[PDB]
C-alpha cells in the first residue's frame, strides 16, 4: 500500500531521545477521479 | 505495409527533408484533417512550437532521450504524445491522443510519474534481502495496485527455456494459474529478442480490427515496424488471448547480467475487457522494473555463494567421516552422499557390496547397469544423464518413473557412486486442440514424460571434487 | 548508548558555546572548544530541549520561495513568511487562501487538500490571481494544519516544462543503466562512477562522496571537481562536524538544498494563539544554522546540495552522503531533485549488494587460512605456524605478530622486543590473569606503564591465551600511518583535519568482530591440540 511520507520530531523525554509523529481504491481510480476536467468547461 | 492497433496513429517521415513517406490509414481522421499525402512537410501539420520541438528531437544523437514529446494539432488543437525512433529509411513517429488537455494537470502528472516510482521502489529497498519469492510477491502487488488490471503474474524462464508462473495476484472469482509450466515454443525467439530492445508490449484490444499502413511505392522493401509501439498482434497470439478470455495485455521484461544481458522472465497483466492506461502510470511501472532487476541480480549472486559454502562444509564432514571409518561409513551416518547434491536417491558399490539410500534400483538392476556402463562407458571417469532412455541403456531403461536420471562417479574400477532422480512430473502440481493454458500444460507433459531435471554444473563440480578426494584416499590404500 | 547517543550532549554544548560567542561579539574558537568539550559528563535536560527546539523550530526560511500555513477545515491563513506579499504581487491572519490564486487553481488546491493517505496532486502547478505567476506548490501536514511551500517556476510554454522533466528523468535512467554494467566486487569503482554521473546530471562545481565510520567520523572517498580547485579526497574529520540531529533529518528529507549562504533569512509570522513556534522539519525552505553558514563561508562554497545514501541494516542505515558545492548561488527545479533521489536509491541497492558479497568472501578466506594452519601444525612442531609461508600474520589484518611458547619468542613484522614483551606479559598476568585473552585499541588508554616506550610502532594489541604461559599476539601501529591527505581557530577543512589527528594520536584502528571471532576459533583449536600434545 503506497502512502505519503510522514515526518517525525525529536524530543527529550525521561532521559530518552524519542521520535514523535504528527484507502479502498487503486491508484488508477484516484487518477481518474482527481484529473477530471469537467470543471474547466464552466 | 504492416498493421497497427487502432488506438493510435503512425507517420513515417524522411529525416533529411521532413517529407512524409508513409502513414496509417486512420491518420487523417485522428489529426482532424477529415492535407496529409506523400511529399507533404510534416511540420505543417502541427503548431510552431511543436515544429521546433520536432526539429530538436530530429537533430539529436540519442533520439531516445527526447521521448515522449508533447505536441498540438494545427487544425483542431488537441494534444498528442509522440514517440520517435529511427529506421533504415527515416524516422517513425507514433502519435497517441492525450486524455488530459489542461496544461496544469499535464505538468502535475509528469511529476507524479517520478514521485510514484520513487515511493514504490522505497518498498523494495525495505526487504531483508535474502528471499526471491518475497521480492516477486511484493512486485506483483505493487504493479497490480498501480495499474489495476484483473490479473498480474510473474513468469520465469528455465535453462530449457520453458516457462513457469511463480507469483500471481488476481480477483477472487478467477481461476488461479500459479504453478503452471508450458513449453518453450509458446513464446517464439523473435519475441524474446524484442523484449530486450523494447522492454514493454501493450495490446489494448485483441478483437479490434487492425489498420493498414500505406507507404511510398518508391521504396524497395516494406518498412520495418518491428520497433513501433502500435504494431498489431499476430493471429496465433490473438486467438490464444481470445480463447483464454483476455482482451487486453501488458508485458514487461526482466533483465539481469548475463555473460551482454539476460532475459530472466516477464511480468504479464490481463484484463477481461479493453484497457488503455495513461502515460504517467506506464512510466511509473517502467521505472520500477529496473529496480526489480537490480535486486533480483543481487539475490542470485548471494544464493550462489551460500550454496558453495554449504557444499564445502558437507564435503569436509564427509571426508572426516571417511577418515574415521571405512568407506562404507560414508553411507551410514546422517550426513551422506545424498546431501552433496539434490537427488531422490543414492547408492555406493564397494567391492561388490551394495549400499542403497532412498529411491534406488535393485542389486540385480545395478549389476545390469554396471555391465552396460563397462560395455559402453569403460573409458571414462563417470558421467551424468537426465534420461536413461535417451542415453540408450538397453537393459530395461524402463526402471519406472522413480529412476529416470542418473549420475555416476567411478572410484577405481568396481567401486562406484550413484545419484538418482525420478521423472520431472513428480515436482509439478497445478489445480487445472484449442490453444488454451490447459492444452499448454498437457503439451508440456509430453517432452518430460520420462525425463528428470538436468544436472547442474555446480553439482557436477561438487561430485568431481568428492570423487577426486576419494580416489586419492583409495590410491593411499 | 554508544557515540550515537553520547554525541547529543556534545552537540548541544558546542551549540551553546557558539551562541555565547556570537552574543559576546567574539569569534568562535574551534580547536579549543573541541578540546574542552569531550564525550561523557552530563548536561541539564533543558539544554537538550532548547537545542532541539532551536534546530527544528527555527522560525526562518531561505529567501527563494514563500511559505503559508493554513487551517485544514476552514482554509484560513494561520501563518506566512514576511516575503509572501512581494512574491505573490499582493494576506492577514484569517484570510482565505483560495482567494490568492485563480479559480481553477483554488479548485485543484481543494482537491489536493481533501485527499486521504495519498494524493496525486502534490506538487500542484498554480498561478497567482493578481499577476499570473506560475508556482510549484508543495504541501505537507503539521500538528496544527497544512504548510504550503511556494517555489517560483520559470515562465515558458508548458511543453518546455514537460520536456525538462522528461530530459532529467531520462538522464537518471541512463546513469542507472551505466551502473548496471560495472563488473562487481569493487566498491571504489562504484563510487568513482556515481560521482561523475551526479556531476554530469546536476552541474555543480564539486561533487564528493562521504562515508561514515563505526566511530561516526567521516571520510571523503571519491571526488570530481573543477580543475582550478584543490582536492579534498583523503580527508578525515571529527564526528561533531555533522551533528546527530541533521543525520536524523537526512532519513526523512533525502535531499537538502541551500541556495545562498550569504542571503538574509526571512522571518515567519504566525497567529498569536498558537502555543509553540511553527515546526519546519518537513519544509524544504528551512534555513541553515549560523555554525554551518559560517563554515560554508570560510570554505568558499555558496551553494550546497546533499543527498543521503541509505542501505538496509528491515531497519535502514545511513552509510554516507553525496555532497555538492558551487562557487556561486545555485538553485535547481523540483523534477531534477526527484531524478537525483531515484539515482541515489539505485546506488544504495548496489552498495548493499557489494557489502554482503565482500563479507562472504572474507569469511571464506579466513576459513581456508585456518584449515591450512591446522594442517601445518599437525605435520610440524608448535613453531610451524610462524616459520612457514602462511602464518598467524594472515589470519587478521595487523602490523606484526608474535608467538610465546615455553619461554621461546617468535616475532614477525613490527613487534616488541623480547625484553619489552616480558614486561607486557607481567602486566597481563598481574592485571588480566582472569580471562582467555583480550583486545585493546590503545595500550596507553588501557594503562600499560611502558606504552610510551613502544611508541607509534605498537599501539593496539590483541592477545589470545593458549595456556598459563603460552600466548599469541597481534599488533597494530597508530592510525596516522595509513592516513594521507595532501594539504586552528577558524572553522575550515584544515582545522577539521588537524583536530582529527588529536584524538587518534595514540590509537590504532579498532578490532572488528569478525577478526575477534576468527582469533577465538583458532585459539580453541590450538588449545585442544596443545592440551592433547
Ligand atoms: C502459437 C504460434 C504459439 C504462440 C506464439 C506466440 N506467442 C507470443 C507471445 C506470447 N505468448 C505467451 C504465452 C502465454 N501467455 C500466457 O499467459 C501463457 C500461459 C498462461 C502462455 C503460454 C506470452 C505471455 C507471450 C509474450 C507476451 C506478449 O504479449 O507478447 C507471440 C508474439 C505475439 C506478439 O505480441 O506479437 C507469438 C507469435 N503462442 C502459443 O501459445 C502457441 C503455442
Ligand atoms: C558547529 C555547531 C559544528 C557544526 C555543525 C553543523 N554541521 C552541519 C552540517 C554539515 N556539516 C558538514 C560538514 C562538512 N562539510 C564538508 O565539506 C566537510 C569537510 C570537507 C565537513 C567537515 C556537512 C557536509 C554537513 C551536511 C550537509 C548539509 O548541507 O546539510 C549542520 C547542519 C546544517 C543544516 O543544513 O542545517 C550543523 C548545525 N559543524 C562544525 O564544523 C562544528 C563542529
Amino acid at each position: 500500500r503506497l502512502s505519503d511520507q510522514e515526518y517525525m520530531e525529536l524530543v527529550f523525554e525521561n532521559g530518552q531521545i524519542l521520535a514523535k509523529g504528527q484507502r479502498t481504491k487503486s491508484i488508477m481510480d484516484l487518477y481518474e477521479a482527481e484529473y477530471n476536467e469537467d470543471f474547466m468547461k464552466s | 505495409g504492416g498493421y497497427i492497433q487502432p488506438f493510435g496513429c503512425m507517420i513515417a517521415v524522411d529525416e533529411s527533408s521532413f517529407r512524409i513517406i508513409g502513414y496509417s490509414e486512420n491518420a487523417r481522421e485522428m489529426l482532424g484533417i477529415m492535407i496529409l499525402a506523400m511529399g507533404t512537410d510534416v511540420r505543417s501539420l502541427f503548431t510552431s512550437s511543436s515544429s521546433i520541438l520536432l526539429e530538436r528531437a530530429f537533430v539529436a544523437r540519442e533520439i531516445t532521450l527526447l521521448n515522449p514529446v508533447w505536441i498540438h494539432s494545427k487544425n483542431t488543437g488537441k494534444p498528442f504524445y509522440a514517440i520517435l525512433h529511427r529506421i533504415d529509411v527515416g524516422v517513425v513517429i507514433d502519435l497517441e491522443p492525450a486524455r488530459t488537455e489542461d496544461p496544469a494537470l499535464s505538468i502535475a502528472g509528469a511529476v507524479q510519474s517520478q514521485k510514484l516510482a520513487v515511493r514504490a521502489i522505497s518498498q523494495l529497498q525495505a526487504l531483508p534481502g535474502g528471499d526471491i519469492k518475497l521480492l516477486c510477491d511484493t512486485v506483483v502487488e505493487s504493479v497490480r495496485d498501480l495499474t489495476g488490471y484483473d490479473r498480474v503474474m510473474v513468469h520465469k524462464f528455465h535453462e530449457d527455456e520453458h516457462g513457469e508462473v511463480v507469483a500471481e495476484s488476481k480477483r477472487d472469482d478467477l481461476e488461479p494459474y500459479i504453478g503452471l509450466h508450458y513449453p518453450a515454443t509458446d513464446i517464439p525467439q523473435a519475441s524474446r529478442f524484442l523484449f530486450k530492445q523494447n522492454r514493454v508490449r501493450m495490446i489494448v484490444d485483441c478483437n479490434a480490427t487492425p489498420v493498414l499502413v500505406v507507404q511510398d511505392d518508391r521504396l524497395t522493401q516494406s518498412m520495418c515496424l518491428v520497433g513501433s509501439t502500435l504494431r498489431a498482434p499476430h493471429g496465433c497470439h490473438s486467438q490464444y488471448m481470445a480463447n483464454m478470455g483476455s482482451i487486453a495485455s501488458l508485458a514487461m521484461a526482466v533483465i539481469i547480467n548475463g555473460n551482454s544481458m539476460r532475459l530472466w522472465g516477464l511480468v504479464v497483466c490481463h484484463h477481461t475487457s479493453s484497457r488503455c492506461i495513461p502515460f504517467p502510470l506506464r512510466y511509473a511501472c517502467e521505472f520500477l522494473m529496473q529496480a526489480f532487476g537490480l535486486q533480483l541480480n543481487m539475490e542470485l549472486q548471494l544464493a550462489l555463494q551460500m550454496s558453495e559454502k554449504r557444499v564445502l562444509r558437507t564435503q569436509t564432514l564427509l571426508c572426516d567421516m571417511l577418515l574415521r571409518d571405512s568407506p562404507a561409513g560414508i553411507v551410514t551416518q546422517s550426513p551422506s552422499i545424498m546431501d552433496l547434491v539434490k537427488c531422490d536417491g543414492a547408492a555406493f558399490l564397494y567391492h561388490g557390496k551394495y549400499y542403497p539410500l532412498g529411491v534406488a534400483p535393485s542389486e540385480v538392476q545395478i549389476k545390469d547397469v554396471v555391465e552396460w556402463l563397462l560395455a559402453n562407458h569403460a573409458d571414462s571417469t563417470g558421467l551424468s544423464t537426465d534420461s536413461l532412455g535417451d542415453a540408450g541403456y538397453p537393459g530395461a531403461a524402463a526402471l519406472g518413473d522413480a529412476v529416470c536420471g542418473m549420475a555416476v562417479a567411478y572410484i577405481t574400477k568396481r567401486d562406484f557412486l550413484f545419484w538418482f532422480r525420478s521423472h520431472t512430473a513428480k515436482e509439478i502440481k497445478w489445480g487445472g486442440q484449442r490453444m488454451h493454458p490447459r492444452s499448454s500444460f498437457q503439451a508440456f507433459l509430453e517432452v518430460v514424460k520420462s525425463r528428470s531435471q538436468p544436472w547442474e554444473t555446480a553439482e557436477m563440480d561438487a561430485i568431481h571434487s568428492l570423487q577426486l578426494i576419494l580416489r586419492d584416499s583409495f590410491k593411499e590404500s
